[PDB]
RNA sequence: GCUGGGAAGGCCCGGCGGGGAAGGUGGCUCGGGGGCCCCCGAGUGUUACAGCCCCCCCGGCAGCAGCACUCGCCGAAUCCCGGGGCCGAGGGAGCGAGACCCGUCGCCGCGCUCUCCCCCCUCGGGGGGGCCGGGCCACCCCUCCCACGGCGCGACCGCU
RNA sequence: UGGGCCACUUUUGGUAAGCAGAACUGGCGCUGCGGGAUGAACCGAACGCCGGGUUAAGGCGCCCGAUGCCGACGCUCAUCAGACCCCAGAAAAGGUGUUGGUUGAUAUAGACAGCAGGACGGUGGCCAUGGAAGUCGGAAUCCGCUAAGGAGUGUGUAACAACUCACCUGCCGAAUCAACUAGCCCUGAAAAUGGAUGGCGCUGGAGCGUCGGGCCCAUACCCGGCCGUCGCCGGCAGUCGA
RNA sequence: ACGUCGCUUUUUGAUCCUUCGAUGUCGGCUCUUCCUAUCAUUGUGAAGCAGAAUUCACCAAGCGUUGGAUUGUUCACCCA
RNA sequence: ACCAUCUGUGGGAUUAUGACUGAACGCCUCUAAGUCAGAAUCCCGCCCAGGCGGAACGAUACGGCAGCGCCGCGGAGCCUCGGUUGGCCUCGGAUAGCCGGUCCCCCGCCGGGGUCCGGUGCGGAGUGCCCUUCGUCCUGGGAAACGGGGCGCGGCCGGAG
């Protein structure tokens, strides 16, 4: 599975009925993914493993977007996760504020990405959290909860640095 | 542009602005870089200083003579930096090599001119402030450039020229501004027009 | 030796992206990078925005972290952030830029005329007061 | 992880001012100025009190490197403040098994001369650092006074005569001979 | 057009309230910077001289994937206009008069006339209104069947 | 024609081999074209001669067409850095370099680290011997004073002694420790002509991981023109202005 | 030590890709350059380094690394 | 002809290594920022060669019509090579900061310090500035009239990379 900016899919799925038990149960998922074909194919994967159901003997009664709640409202989410690294399988809680759970989950696979070398194929969320403030535990976010919080952005590095190309002035960095 | 373009050396990574220049010459352009013993190398300097060491040990064992000439004057070493990037071995390469002028220090042609920056290559923007960089002119010299000392006296007489230059052009600044507060009155309507116009705030 | 400082009430002024030109005041700080900001009265809907965009101007807003538009509206138009980012030099400047950048072919011909005038008359004043300076001689 | 802000805070004694262009602080005492540029370190330096004369450092958005630099450049400027309020004298006890070492002060302290060393004919000839001034002393048999006011200049003084006084293709653990730096400490002891 | 018959959101200080906590408002205590009055930093907390989240007995109004660029999938639920570039292959299409000055022709889409009143410009020429009945839908009433979904009430059968 | 060879996967002999031999499919041979700097086999794609448009694989600092995006998030400093299937170079084992994660523990009843005290008695415990008094060893692991002190963690003496730690307390005020783990980097890491991420060079990246919008061209795909072939065993003897 | 991971192509193997319308095939002599896995010399750190002598390792290949009896020998051994 | 005799040389940045101050990690620490000493190595020197690389300087064509240099834009022209389609005549630089202006102190009537005042998403701004071409002729108001132009003559100064 590859990325872009991955959008939560509440997937409600279940057994294809039979004489056995014409009312198989509804099960559903969370599937952070790019789109609901990919949200689909995550959600038959996870369900493979989590109970003895097949896409074939099976079907997707429901595939629907979660919007956020409160997409204004700056908030700290915790992740748990298990991902396969180059010699084992491990399980990592991580820290993220955002205004969508979605865009968490987006960064959490970046974060993976540059920290660890993981790729998405190896990263398996399992559970995503909104948490308190005072619940919080890495520092990185921690350093973010303060009503007084202040700073300035010191070193301001010219980004059109191509337009124009050639100049008398040199830049000037403080602002 | 079909005027010279003159590029101050001073402050800018070395292929940074080679890259740039050498775009510059293939298009017709005319480009003098000065004062290239400023060129900055990202990277600490003894790590430059092997690096260059390296390529001094690169030559032809059979006849030396024959093999790589390493230059040793900095704008000589930002020349060869140039013909590298440069496709040097064709007529159209050799005609772009011959558009481009490097200076150690900056000649009387020049140091009466208006000199150039590039943003995109100076290291003040493209290095972050921790990371370590050499000096070309420190780097040459301890690889065989024998005129640091006579370059850096020359310099210094050129910045103190320069100096007065610039005073006498802070005094007539300041005349022109006591010139406006004198007509005032005789130049409002062309204020007004200028100002309609977003010239002169 | 730093003036400007990133903080709730700080107002920004966006230089570029889909909202460029406008200003907008931070409510909230997110990760070092991006800032919950919310411009009312500058037609800036509340939304996450990064810091390169931003440019802090001189004016500071007093309301809580995370309040809500209604609070935010009624400090600005208490303190009249319009007004005053409109008597300030940046903007001056701005708005000139802007309208030297719309100017016609024949606005163009009027600012030459009237320019080649003053500065006759600029130049001409200057000459007399070099001559003024230079009639002195005394070691 | 990049730490919003670490700032630290160092008091200045009253009869001390210290001034602040850009980032090269001078510090003005009774014994003279001492002056040091920390332009090599990227901080927020600011002068803060008007009785109490604090200076604080400031580091934003520092990582785990640049972080320590904060305490470095504090310790600096008390160091700066020590040197020129009450100086620093290192005082080295030369031992000698046989030989006695013959030290000689030539011009104005600024030159040493050990010249019996292990017995030998070579003299060894230091030259301490400008500002730094050496002297023999009275009231011990064989030790050495290093007076100064930028204590980088006075250790590195007395780091050149121990290190001019070595031992070669010997058993260094039997030959104890050299200048070594008994103690560091203040002139006037306030 | 659809979605959670979109999520949030803006205004009506949202009114009647409740609960909660801090990234703790005011106040109070402590320790500091400005000539017993102000600012800074550390504690207390439940609203105070800021606010935030959850529940409502209920909301109401505009707008509605916003011409305040917060976050989608599309078009029988889709149309109009404009610009740039490359190209011009083919060469007897006439069932009609019996072609003769010459296929402005096939299919497809339209306009006017062989009917008449008027309206508004123009000095005869332009721009318009139609012109009598039908159905079907929209409005009101009350009116049948079927399909789908949900809820209740039974008779049988089966699963205890 | 009856000498084959290569690649994914399977697979036999062999330490292994650009070795030797098998199965499946594809290719090269017989094959040009875009890409991998270069290359019989790899990736894309197969070819009449041209024009426009668009792609594939691959790229877009300059060589060298195209990121001269105000790209996004982080990681990393190398005094042998790194830089893309085949592929042109590396291992076990280490790091108090930095980052992330797991598990455990101490703590306002005062963490931890520093500076400062104490660090006792039965008992110079039993065998062991030349001397082993805590500290050469074989066994035992108790008691009281206590706040705590081990019949002992070390240094040391021939034995002692004398220092040291376990352990308690003082000063200090707020967090702290350890054991693992996997990311980059470093050590491990030595060959002969002078030399190779292709070169230049590159460190707010021209490196690494994960992603966005654009953009670049092949003989590939679409549209059009032309040539030839193949097919419709296509139409025309109706020149039938009557 | 028992084990275990490597490197090199100065040995000997393994294969037969290039050369059989020919690449003159051992050794010695002469002569130049290159490598370091350093024997000596420069600077060093360590030792069961007192001094002397020696042993291990580091930066390091600038300079040097010899005269002879026997043997076709490379290798081998001895004399100095 | 070591078979005779003579001569054979200095500096710098640094490696290993040993140190300084100083955090990280209220202790420590050669390292993280910043420093020091440091070598048969490296680089230059001394030594050899001297660029399809430059410098300064000298003399520069006859005794007979004979060559040449410089001055004139002096004219008339030939042949051949093509580009381009206003100019910018300049501080030094910092980037965790800059720039401009003013009253006191020094050093010969200006610069450098310190106080004060301004500006700073750089407006004393290269996103900038200067010039700006249809030409004349009547014909007025403004700027000016201490002006404008001489391929006009003669003089002085400055500039050496
Ligand atoms: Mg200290
Ligand atoms: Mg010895
Ligand atoms: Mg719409
Ligand atoms: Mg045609
Ligand atoms: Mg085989
Ligand atoms: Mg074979
Ligand atoms: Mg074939
Ligand atoms: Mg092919
Ligand atoms: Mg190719
Ligand atoms: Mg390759
Ligand atoms: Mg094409
Ligand atoms: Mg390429
Ligand atoms: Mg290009
Ligand atoms: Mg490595
Ligand atoms: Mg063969
Ligand atoms: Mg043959
Ligand atoms: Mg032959
Ligand atoms: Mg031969
Ligand atoms: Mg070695
Ligand atoms: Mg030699
Ligand atoms: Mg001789
Ligand atoms: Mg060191
Ligand atoms: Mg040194």
């Amino acid at each position: 599975k590859a990325s872009g900016t991955l959008r939560e899919y509440k997937v409600v799925g279940r057994c294809l009925p039979t004489p056995k038990c014409h009312t198989p149960p509804l099960y559903r998922m969370r599937i952070f993914a790019p789109n609901h074909v990919v949200a689909k194919s995550r959600f038959w994967y996870f369900v493979s493993q989590l109970k003895k159901m097949k896409k074939s003997s099976g079907e997707i009664v429901y595939c629907g977007q979660v919007f956020e709640k409160s997409p204004l409202r700056v908030k700290n989410f915790g992740i748990w996760l298990r991902y396969d690294s180059r010699s084992g399988t491990h399980n990592m809680y991580r820290e993220y504020r955002d205004l969508t759970t979605a865009g968490a989950v987006t960064q959490c696979y970046r974060d993976m990405g540059a920290r660890h070398r993981a790729r998405a194929h190896s990263i398996q969320i399992m559970k995503v959290e909104e948490i308190a403030a005072s619940k919080c535990r890495r520092p990185a976010v921690k350093q973010f909860h303060d009503s007084k919080i202040k700073f300035p952005l010191p070193h301001r590095v010219l980004r059109r640095q191509h337009k124009p190309r050639f100049t008398t002035k040199r830049p000037n960095t403080f602002f | 542009e079909v005027q010279v373009l003159v590029l101050d050396g001073r402050g800018h990574l070395l292929g940074r602005l080679a890259a740039i220049v050498a775009k510059q010459v293939l298009l017709g352009r005319k480009v003098v870089v000065v004062r290239c013993e400023g060129i900055n190398i990202s990277g600490n300097f003894y790590r430059n200083k092997l690096k260059y060491l390296a390529f001094l040990r690169k030559r032809m064992n059979t006849n030396p003579s024959r093999g790589p000439y390493h230059f040793r004057a900095p704008s000589r070493i930002f020349w060869r930096t140039v013909r590298g990037m440069l496709p040097h071995k064709t007529k159209r390469g050799q005609a772009a090599l011959d558009r481009l002028k490097v200076f150690d220090g900056i000649p009387p042609p020049y140091d009466k001119k208006k000199r150039m920056v590039v943003p995109a290559a100076l290291k003040v923007v493209r290095l972050k402030p921790t990371r370590k960089f050499a000096y070309l002119g420190r780097l040459a010299h301890e690889v065989g450039w024998k005129y640091q000392a006579v370059t850096a006296t020359l310099e210094e007489k050129r910045k103190e020229k320069a100096k007065i230059h610039y005073r006498k052009k802070k005094q007539l600044m300041r005349l022109r501004k006591q010139a406006e507060k004198n007509v005032e009155k005789k130049i409002d309507k062309y204020t007004e027009v200028l100002k309609t116009h977003g010239l002169l705030v | 030796v730093f003036r400007r400082f990133v903080e709730v009430g700080r107002v920004a002024y966006v230089s570029f992206g889909p909202h460029a030109g406008k200003l907008v005041a931070i409510v909230d700080v997110i990760d070092q990078n991006r800032a919950l900001v919310d411009g009312p009265c500058t037609q800036v809907r509340r939304q996450a925005m990064p810091f390169k965009c931003m440019q802090l101007t001189d004016f500071i807003l007093k309301f809580p972290h995370s309040a809500h538009q209604k609070y935010v509206r009624q400090a600005w138009q208490k303190a009249d952030i319009n007004t005053k980012w409109a008597a300030t030099r940046w903007a001056k400047k701005i708005e000139a830029r802007e309208r030297k950048a719309k100017m016609t072919d024949f606005d163009r011909f009027k600012v030459m005329k009237a320019k080649k005038m003053r500065n006759r008359i600029i130049k001409n004043e200057v000459k007399k007061l070099q001559k003024a300076a230079l009639l002195k001689a005394s070691p | 992880m990049k730490t919003i802000l670490s700032n630290q805070t160092v008091d200045i004694p009253e009869n001390v001012d210290i001034t602040l262009k850009g980032r090269t602080v001078i510090v003005k005492g009774p014994r003279g100025t001492l002056r040091r540029d920390f332009n090599h370190i990227n901080v927020e330096l600011s002068l803060l009190g008007k009785k109490k004369k604090r200076l604080r450092v400031d580091k934003w958005w520092g990582n785990r490197k640049e972080l320590a630099t904060v305490r470095t450049i504090c310790s600096h400027v008390q160091n700066m403040i020590k040197g020129v309020t009450l100086g620093f004298r290192y005082k080295m006890r030369s031992v000698y098994a046989h030989f006695p070492i013959n030290v000689v002060i030539q011009e104005n302290g600024s030159l040493v001369e050990i010249r019996n060393f292990l017995g030998e004919k070579y003299i060894r000839r230091v030259r301490m650092r400008p500002g730094v001034a050496c002297s023999v002393s009275q009231a011990q048999k064989d030790e050495l006074i290093l007076e100064g006011n930028d204590i980088e200049l006075v250790s590195n003084s007395a780091a050149l005569i121990q290190q001019a006084t070595t031992v070669k293709n010997k058993d260094i653990r039997k030959f104890l001979d050299g200048i070594y730096v008994s103690e560091k400490g203040t002139v006037q002891q306030a």
